[PDB]
């Protein structure tokens, strides 16, 4: 019709039939029955919190500017604006979900002023509790809970001497004079905005992303750190289907989502807009000349400059899992559109611990809980490096990483017994199950991750080389010492799986 | 004077290595003793 969304003409501009619109009402009703819509009183609280954090940013930049001997007029008009991105700005977020915030300041407020001046401004503010402002080891990030609302603040330094109260990060010229670390930060909110503008109907895009993100979480194909696409990645995938069906309702989008994507001839990338060149001369994802961007299995390119592949972590094994989970979800999507299945049938839990014969048990142990959290985060981060080395053997045809990890606390008696727990030997020892840090500032805390295996297939298999590389890769961490932390890998058959991986009532594999 | 607590502090500040590692090995492509 009179509208052309996306980089290709749509598949069908047809309106929604009475059945499609009725199924859409059933889809939204099912999403509400899972408490995926938060509450009107809680969203009003997030708005008052963000406006409260915006008043602090003006107070923050004004104090740092006066310390640089700025005039009464310049320090007043220096400004400083806070932005948001991620699940919150897309409008798709459940209760308790964190608000991915981002602070923008002029260049005269350095990253040193971000941790030295803003952190005390938050504690003295009587509404901030559990503030864990970690000095930058990766990206300048600060986590806290303003009025109970969890916030993840990311620093960004602009070269422009003043940031007005009504600034928009759409102009590509603002990236000039900004360090590469602070450029990728701004790219988070630039892509979140570009997504909401390249879709025909925004309301249809939000309901569809709710069901697709929920389905991905319920099947453990949502974690980015292990090789599965992230939230922004899934948002761009449902955005592309919304473009091809402009006047369709959310139920139609979800049903057509699984079919179109698993039959998509990869690695033909998904683009929400034609890739635009910019001022800075940096890589802009061209698989024809860059061999690194060519090897991307399922490329999903962000529409904001510079255009990067959000799904570059995807390996051969993760790709096969995503394609197979899309095929199953599609068949369910086809039978719910004919009223042969309820919408709740799509959000069924995964069956990871019943799909493979051999599971690779990967645990990380430490003496204290503070060290355990830091150590468990790094071992999980290096998990995608292990499946890539396990794919090279191809006596293993598939190395499926698992989403989360199981935390158990051992209460050892003797010092010689804790050294066994810290190793592959696990006797009959008491293991309490926990989630996170305790005490609020001989026990051995562990965190177990799994990797499913499908074997290609003579008499035995030796994965000693990838496991040894994984050991050195985790112990190369600069914040590590073998006096407190350790990591080991073990084998586990179907029958040898622990009781923790099964919820009450499940049938363990008896083979 | 708390002897159990002193042994805990000695356990935290212990400079001895925490555990060890071993190479892994999976047995059979499972043509015998199938599921």
């Amino acid at each position: 019709t009179t509208k052309q969304w996306g980089i290709t003409p749509p598949i069908s501009t047809a309106p929604a039939t009475e059945q499609e619109n009725a199924l859409n009402t059933a889809l939204i009703n099912e999403l509400k029955n899972q408490n995926l819509f938060e509450s009107p009183a809680e969203s009003e609280k997030r708005v008052k919190v963000l406006d409260e954090l915006q008043q602090i940013t003006t107070e923050f930049v004004k104090k740092v500017s006066l310390a640089k001997h700025m005039n009464e007029k310049m320090a007043n008009e220096a400004g400083g604006k806070i932005f948001t991105y991620g699940s919150y700005r897309l409008g798709v977020y459940g209760p308790g979900s964190d608000i991915d915030t981002l602070v923008v300041v002029p260049k005269h407020v350095s990253r040193d002023n971000f941790f030295q001046d803003l952190e005390p401004m938050l504690r003295e503010r009587e509404e901030v509790t559990d503030l864990a402002a970690v000095p930058d080891a990766y990206v300048p990030i600060i986590k806290f809970k303003f009025l109970g609302i969890s916030i993840d603040l990311i620093f960004a330094r602009l070269s422009v001497p003043r940031v007005p109260r009504d600034l928009e990060l759409s102009d590509n010229n603002l990236l000039k004079g900004v360090e590469e670390r602070c450029v990728l930060s701004l790219n988070g909110t630039r892509v979140t905005d570009q997504i909401l503008q390249l879709v025909p109907n925004r309301a249809v895009f939000k309901h569809a992303l709710r069901a697709i993100k929920f389905w991905a979480q319920r099947r453990a194909i949502y974690a980015n750190v292990v090789g599965f696409p992230g939230g922004v990645a899934w948002a761009m995938m449902v955005a592309r289907i919304c473009q091809l069906y402009p006047n369709a309702v959310s139920s139609v989008i979800v049903a057509k989502f699984f079919r179109i994507l698993h039959q998509w001839n990869w690695p033909q990338p998904i683009l929400l807009k034609p890739i635009e060149d910019g001022p800075l001369q940096v890589r802009i994802w061209n698989p024809k000349l860059y061999p690194s961007d060519k090897a991307h299995r399922m490329p999903i390119i962000t529409p904001a400059y510079p255009s990067m592949c959000a799904t570059h972590n995807i390996t051969l094994s993760t790709q096969t899992i995503i394609l197979r989970e899309m095929v199953r979800a599609g068949e369910i999507a086809d039978q719910i559109m004919v009223k042969a299945l309820p919408w709740s049938a799509l959000f069924q839990k995964h069956d990871f611990f019943h799909r493979y014969k051999h599971y690779l048990t990967i645990t990380a142990a430490a003496k204290t809980a503070e060290a355990q959290l830091k150590w468990a985060g790094l071992v999980e981060s290096k998990l995608r490096h292990l499946v890539t080395r396990l794919e090279l053997v191809d006596a293993i045809a598939l190395a499926h990483p698992f989403n989360k990890g199981f935390d158990k606390v051992y209460n050892c008696s003797s010092e010689e017994e804790a050294q066994q727990v810290a190793s592959g030997v696990t006797l009959e020892v008491a293991y309490e199950s926990t989630d996170h840090e305790k005490l609020a500032n001989f026990p051995v805390y562990t965190t177990t991750c799994y990797i499913g295996l499908e074997l290609e297939k003579i008499k035995r298999l030796d994965i000693s080389w990838p496991t040894q590389e994984f050991y050195e890769l985790c112990k190369k961490w600069d914040k590590y010492d073998d006096t407190l932390m350790n990591v080991f890998i073990k084998n586990t058959k179907n029958t040898a799986l622990p009781d923790e991986v099964f919820e009450p009532g499940e049938e363990r594999p008896k083979a | 004077i708390s002897l159990p607590l002193l042994k805990q502090d000695d356990w935290l500040s212990s400079s001895k290595p925490f555990g060890s590692s071993t190479p892994n090995v999976v047995i059979e492509f499972d043509s015998d003793d199938d599921g």
